[PDB]
């Protein structure tokens, strides 16, 4: 009967939408921001909200949205503005009242009571008294509190609340037993009567529910001395769990304190205190920890802290730190870590360890702000340099374990080595020099080296960062034995586990030249070949074929050492991926790309050199003679022709006519003629001709790609799927499929000509940006969260994509949609022809026009329209938009910080069964989509009208931009581990050639992307200058993917109006 | 056809040049412009030969020779070229490109090179010659006006509001008014501090016209330098008093019903001699002839098959 509630609803939101759709009026505006609000989607309808302000600044007064906006804070200066430029006006004091009341203000909203008690309106007589009641039990005046509930009616569940605390303070508990169950009916009979249409009162009624099961173990703890430390405990826990934004603790808080002081409490009131820091309710979190001092907020402002209780000084004084005074922060810190060690070293009498222990590491937490906070104050120099590095070396002493610790003095230690450096290239833009750099570098390095070493120990789990580090100066340091020592001592020490995240770039320095370097890798390698091969076999397969000799070398040794161990693994993983990239590119489609390239060399160039160069290889490649019946089947039709054609060329070579060469692209062109015909005929292949071998394999000790992980069994290729479907592109990739050895079934992309290597690190990022939407609490909440594929390279060439089900290209559910609404599919395309036939050249303002009117003469339905239909029901329509709003918006940032250009409509899809929406092909990373010469795209993201149109109707003020503030803010946190898998494939040594595609040293330009997208990460990626913030940056980022000047530049395949 | 006292030129998307005989509706002569869309018009002070500023190339028509093909063909600079300016004596021709620069062309010679060249960065929409052929004034994309004075080579610039593209500028016959038009659909007007012959030049802040919410097309002095003539994306070329600035008349095609998704913006105008007339190009493939003082409607050039983005005007004996 629940499940089928919402459901009414839902279905009528989709029309109160499309009503809304035909005419915005503030009618509608109310009855949807209120039937989203049953729907229980608070956000979304908050989005109702901006749009009401920024078109109807009517229902007027600033401060009456500033209150619907539950900023209470600026309500209240906004109510003052109002109040003291009007007069008194009986509702406006009860906005400027409800504002303290939500922000705990019970100083002021009780004087605010008294002193204004005119009052003839007695409705205001009314309101006034639930308020001036709380109030007056957040200042102890239990005198007051009474005089005010003997006002409140017993009819009210608030009338009934307030006398049982009355009660339970003057100690009649069988009158505090009844007035909890009388509240509780009349509550329960309250939830009835504003059935849906209410506030966050069915989210506050379960803050009155808990304050009233709470309220009853007040009882508890008056009559049974038998609980304090149950009650304590479940009081505890339910805390740390529990998540309830401040407003609502305070009350809870207040319950308890019937019962417990706070200097009986204070690690519930510091908890309390530090969640109103965090949140930024500073002037609040104050005023719990003068309390706790029981001292001045400072007032006596000169004067040194109260060492009383070093817990609540160290909360003050990042308090303070937070707050405004922040110098002055710093000061007492380091005079209160000069207080506290003193306070160990001598009034340490023996039989007192666990005070000593939690002082010094409370001791480490303030030495790690003494450290942070120097370099905010001065930043990084020769006289910073030194103090900070002693700040975190004696935080390292003080807590011995701590992440955190190890981290900050690694971290400052591998800065320090930057700092140098970075000033030495300033020093040789303009011997004794270098003897000396040497020696600098090489004393930071080490123990940088060292740090980061025993923080990777602490993390277990989580450490990527980290472990990249480590890295870092692994490869970048050839070697001097120091810093290869400090290695070889942490390699040992490190659990084998951790590099298994860091494989893909290991491998990259496979075939270091620097000896010190590669010895390690191959012994590092080895053993993990050891332990966990599998997670080692497909990638050195990979490398184990390569051009490069030292790589294949170097390769093939590991793989050895592998043999003296799991020999037929590395034997039939040896095979599968051979086969496989014979049935990537098959014979004949070799034979065509390079037919096509060998004429325009020729013909179109003159060009015999490279001509010779394009065919050589595929002639030494049947040289080898046919292994499959479909390269005989080809060896046939097409061999005797070619082997002859060869022939004419090669007397060419030595007669050097031009009709020796005449003879043989008659034959050439005779075989490219045959091959076309057949090749739109290639729409299936069996592996029975095609690959033999592979049909062959039966349970093999190989495990299916990409599903290797420790902690879970290990699946395995226990067949092949004898047919493979072609799908008809400009690569025609093959859709492999897999059954493995635990019944299921595995389906991959297998891909013909293009490196997958770049697009498997950015997996790597997105496993990280994972990792990081998982652990912040607010994406958590909303499920945020990135689709990211198996991706398992196979060569240069050739690589296996993990399959998504469920999944349509953006384009295919379009272009079902207009085929099956009678739509031409490429109308708005042929409108802009038919406007201006020159459209490509046209100005920036000309193109505009075209591009408008193309826009304002189709639908921009489509996408919404088709996922409406497709719901089987509306709750699930419903959820799938959320889904789809939210996965697009994750993207948006997350593909923006990654540069990801080429987002065109067959580059991304839509999971039919979720909503959600999943990117595919990250070639064009970083800026390079828009550094291009021809159509340079101007989008920062794909924000195109139907994606807009199909989200909520007042889509990017709702969902679409919190979504995006919340993932930016999240990478803004971790702005370092982002940049250290960034940095990890922007200056990989085998995939720095997509950077010098600017041109259709490197040093230089590797340097700029990575500045490029640190400016993003800081706010910095607009004006050179300001510093944005997160949801002015969001807007300026929305404003620019939106922009008509920027789209209508857009290549017209991209389709900037879909 | 460069005969007849009134030259009326329209370009657009079509590939064609019509020439009309103001006072019938008539298209006299019609000329193959083929490989782009024309971007402006503009008829030499000499009335020998039109100018037509496209993309990459700025094609001139015969007036005389009353038929044949471009006499000159200017090329080698990439990307659009947005507006061309004639010097009165003959043989100096000012063009801003896409491509971020001014050039001045010198007619009377040969090379597809120019005389001079002045980079900003940020493409070039407008170039006007302030009536005394001392300085051209350069409105970009930016939001940056430059005065480039053709003797000291000196460049000065002035940016209004913008961070927002200036579309068009103008300066009234008469030297006391310089006008600019931006995207954002604003209209600003200067005084000048005629330095002039040992030149100083100033410009003195005088208005800002809220004209129109859309992009503001292009702006035009009459020659009286009685009215200040704003074409729009908003469909409308609105005619401003330069006494007081107030709107005196409303010229605008749009529909009569909300319903109509538009047809149509208003690209140019060009005022009549005795500013009693302006001509309108429009992407409805029609030009316009209207009187300034009713908003009549006094005519209707229709020909083209796809729209109009240009007029030339000329009464000159
Ligand atoms: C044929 C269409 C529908 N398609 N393209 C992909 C695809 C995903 C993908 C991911 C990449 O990182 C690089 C290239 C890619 N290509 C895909 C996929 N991964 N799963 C299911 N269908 C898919």
């Amino acid at each position: 009967e629940r499940a089928a509630k919402c459901r009414a609803y839902a279905k009528a939101l989709h029309y109160k939408e499309l009503e809304f759709q035909k005419g915005p009026t503030p009618a509608i505006l109310e009855s949807l921001i209120s039937i989203n609000n049953k729907l229980q989607q608070p956000e979304a309808a908050a989005g109702v909200l901006e749009y009401a302000m920024k078109h109807f600044g009517e229902l007027e007064i600033q401060a009456t949205w500033y209150e619907k906006l539950h900023e209470w804070e600026d309500a209240l200066v906004a109510y003052d503005k109002k109040m003291d430029t009007n007069k008194d006006d009986p509702e406006l004091m009860l906005g400027r009242m409800r504002c303290l009341e939500a922000l705990g203000e019970w100083g002021q909203l009780h004087q605010q009571c008294c002193e204004k008690w005119t009052l003839v309106n007695d409705e205001t007589q009314a309101k006034m008294a639930r308020m001036a009641a709380a109030a007056a039990w957040g200042l102890g005046q239990w005198d007051s509190m009474e005089e005010y509930t003997c006002m409140i009616p017993r009819d009210t569940h608030d009338g009934a609340f307030y006398r049982a605390v009355l009660a339970l303070h003057q100690d009649l508990f069988s009158l505090a037993q009844q007035c909890i169950d009388k509240a509780r009916d009349l509550l329960d009979a309250e939830l009835t009567a504003m059935a849906g249409e209410s506030y966050s009162r069915a989210y506050g009624a379960m803050v009155s529910c808990h304050m009233l099961s709470e309220l009853e173990e007040v009882i508890q703890y008056k009559l049974v001395p038998e609980r304090r430390e149950i009650i304590r405990q479940i009081w505890w826990e339910r805390l740390q769990g529990c998540q309830r934004i401040v407003e609502d603790w305070q009350k809870i808080l207040m319950v308890r304190s019937l019962v417990v002081s706070p200097h009986e409490d204070m690690r519930t009131w510091l908890k309390y205190a530090s969640l109103c820091g965090k949140s930024g309710r500073l002037a609040l979190a104050h005023k719990t920890l003068v309390l706790l001092l029981g001292v001045d907020p400072s007032r006596q402002l000169d004067h040194p802290l109260p060492t009383v209780h070093p817990q609540v000084t160290y909360a003050y004084m990042k308090n303070m730190w937070k707050s405004a005074r922040k110098i002055d922060a710093f000061q007492h810190m380091q005079h209160f870590v000069q207080t506290m060690q003193q306070q160990a070293q001598h009034a340490i009498a023996t039989e007192d360890q666990q005070h000593k222990q939690e002082l010094h590491k409370l001791m480490a937490r303030c030495f790690l702000k003494l450290g942070e906070w120097q370099l905010n104050l001065q930043g990084i120099n020769e006289s910073t340099i030194p103090k900070v590095l002693q700040y975190y070396s004696a935080a390292t002493e003080h807590d011995r374990s701590w992440y955190k610790a190890w981290h900050a003095w690694a971290v400052m230690n591998f800065e320090a080595v930057l700092h140098y450096k970075h000033q030495n290239q300033a020093r040789d833009e303009k011997k004794k020099v270098t003897e000396d750099l040497s020696k600098t570098l090489l004393m930071y390095t080490v123990p940088a080296v060292q740090g980061f070493f025993r923080s990777i120990s602490l993390s277990r789990g989580n450490n990527l960062q980290d472990t990249l580090r480590v890295l870092t100066l692994w490869f970048d340091y050839g070697h001097w034995p120091d810093v290869n020592e400090a290695l070889v001592e942490g390699v040992k020490a490190i659990q084998i586990d951790t590099w298994l995240q860091v494989i893909p770039q290991l491998i990259a320095r496979i075939d270091t030249p620097r000896p010190l370097v590669g010895r390690l890798i191959h012994q590092l390698l080895t053993d993990i070949g050891r332990y966990h091969p599998q997670a080692l076999i497909y990638p050195l397969t990979v490398a184990s074929k390569s051009t490069t000799t030292a790589r294949h070398n170097a390769a093939n040794k590991i793989l050895k050492n592998m043999c003296e161990h799991s020999n037929t693994l590395v034997q039939q993983a040896m095979m599968v991926s051979e086969e496989l990239i014979r049935v990537a590119i098959l014979w004949h489609e070799m034979w065509h790309e390079g037919l096509e390239e060998a004429s325009r060399l020729y013909f179109g160039e003159r060009n015999v050199k490279g001509m010779f160069e394009v065919l050589e290889p595929l002639h030494a490649m049947m040289e080898r003679g046919p292994q499959t019946l479909k390269e005989t089947s080809f060896n046939q039709a097409y061999g005797r022709d070619l082997m002859e054609a060869q022939e004419w060329c090669r007397k060419y070579m030595k007669s050097g006519n031009v009709k020796d060469l005449t003879q043989a692209w008659d034959l050439y062109y005779h075989v490219f003629r045959r091959i076309s015909k057949q090749l739109p005929q290639l729409t299936s292949l069996e592996l029975q001709y095609v690959s033999p071998k592979l049909l062959m394999c039966r349970d093999l000790e190989l495990a299916v790609p990409g599903t290797y992980d420790p902690n879970q069994p290990i699946i395995r290729i226990q067949s092949i799927a004898p047919s493979l479907q072609v799908i008809t592109s400009k690569q025609r990739p093959r859709k492999l499929t897999l059954m493995g050895s635990n019944g299921h079934e595995f389906v991959f992309l297998l891909k013909g000509h293009e490196d997958l290597r770049q697009d498997e690190r950015v997996m790597q990022l997105f496993g990280l940006v994972n990792t990081l939407l998982a652990n912040d609490p607010t994406s958590l909440r909303k499920n945020l969260s990135i689709q990211r594929y198996a991706v398992i390279p196979l060569s240069t060439n050739s690589g296996l994509i993990g399959w998504v089900p469920h999944c349509d290209t953006l384009h295919a559910l379009i272009r079902d949609y207009r085929e099956k609404k009678k739509i031409l599919l490429n109308i708005e395309h042929r409108i802009m022809l038919r406007m201006a036939p020159d459209y490509d050249h046209l100005t920036l303002m000309q193109k505009v026009e075209v591009f408008e009117h193309a826009v304002n003469n189709t639908a921009g339905d489509d996408l919404a329209k088709l996922l409406w239909l497709k719901s089987p029901s509306s709750e699930v329509w419903f959820d799938r938009r959320t889904n789809y709003t939210r996965s697009l918006a994750v993207m948006s940032m997350v593909g923006y910080i990654l540069g990801l250009g080429d987002r065109h409509p067959s580059n991304l899809m839509l999971d039919r069964l979720s909503g959600k929406i999943l990117h595919i092909d990250f070639g064009d990373c970083f800026e390079v989509a828009m550094t291009r010469e021809k159509f340079p795209e101007k989008i920062p993201f794909r924000l195109t009208r139907m994606l807009t149109n199909a989200m909520e109707v007042t889509g990017l003020d709702g969902n679409y931009r919190i979504t995006c503030h919340t993932v930016m803010e999240v990478l803004r946190e971790h702005k370092d581990s982002v940049m250290a898998v960034l940095e990890a494939f922007v200056y990989d040594p085998l995939l720095n050639w997509r950077l010098m595609d600017t041109n259709t040293a490197l040093n230089k330009k590797a340097i700029q992307i990575i500045n490029r997208v640190r400016d993003k990460l800081t706010g910095r990626d607009f004006s050179h200058d300001d510093t944005l913030d997160v949801p002015t940056q969001v807007e300026l980022l929305i404003k620019q993917a939106t922009s008509h000047e920027n789209l209508c530049q857009c290549y017209i395949g991209w389709c900037p109006f879909w | 056809v460069g005969s007849d006292p009134v030259i009326l030129a329209t370009a657009g998307y079509d590939h064609t040049v019509r020439f009309w005989q103001a006072h019938s509706g008539i298209c006299t002569r019609t000329v193959q412009h083929q490989d782009s869309q024309v971007n402006a018009l503009e008829v030499t002070p000499d009335r020998s030969m039109i100018a037509a500023a496209g993309y990459q190339h700025i094609r001139m028509y015969d007036l005389n020779s009353n038929n044949p093909n471009p006499i000159i063909s200017y090329d080698g600079v990439n990307k659009n070229i947005a507006s061309v300016g004639f010097h009165e004596d003959g043989r100096w021709m000012y063009t801003g490109g896409e491509d971020c620069t001014a050039r001045i062309w010198d007619l009377r010679s040969r090379n597809l090179q120019c005389q001079r060249i002045f980079q900003v960065n940020a493409p070039i929409n407008c170039v006007c010659l302030h009536p005394n052929q001392a300085e051209l004034i350069v409105g970009d994309q930016s939001g940056a006006i430059h005065i480039w004075d053709l003797k000291t080579d000196h460049n000065e610039q002035l940016i209004p509001e913008p961070e927002v593209s200036i579309t068009s500028a103008h300066i009234d016959p008469d030297a006391s008014y310089m006008a600019a038009v931006n995207s954002t659909g604003n209209c600003y007007v200067w005084n000048l501090t005629g330095g002039i012959g040992d030149e100083v030049t100033q410009l003195i802040p005088k208005t800002k016209i809220p004209a129109h919410t859309r992009y503001a097309l292009q702006c035009r002095f009459s020659p009286d330098s009685t009215l200040l003539a704003t074409c729009s994306a908003d469909q409308t070329c609105k005619i401003w008093r330069t006494s007081n600035f107030s709107l005196m008349t409303e010229l605008s095609i749009k529909s009569g019903n909300p319903g109509e998704s538009s047809r149509g913006w208003m690209w140019g105008c060009a005022f009549s001699g005795d500013s009693q007339y302006i001509v309108t190009a429009s992407s409805d493939n029609l030009a316009r002839l209207w009187c300034v003082e009713t908003g009549e409607i006094k005519r209707e050039y229709g020909g083209h098959q796809k729209a109009v983005v240009c007029l030339a005007f000329n009464d000159s004996v």
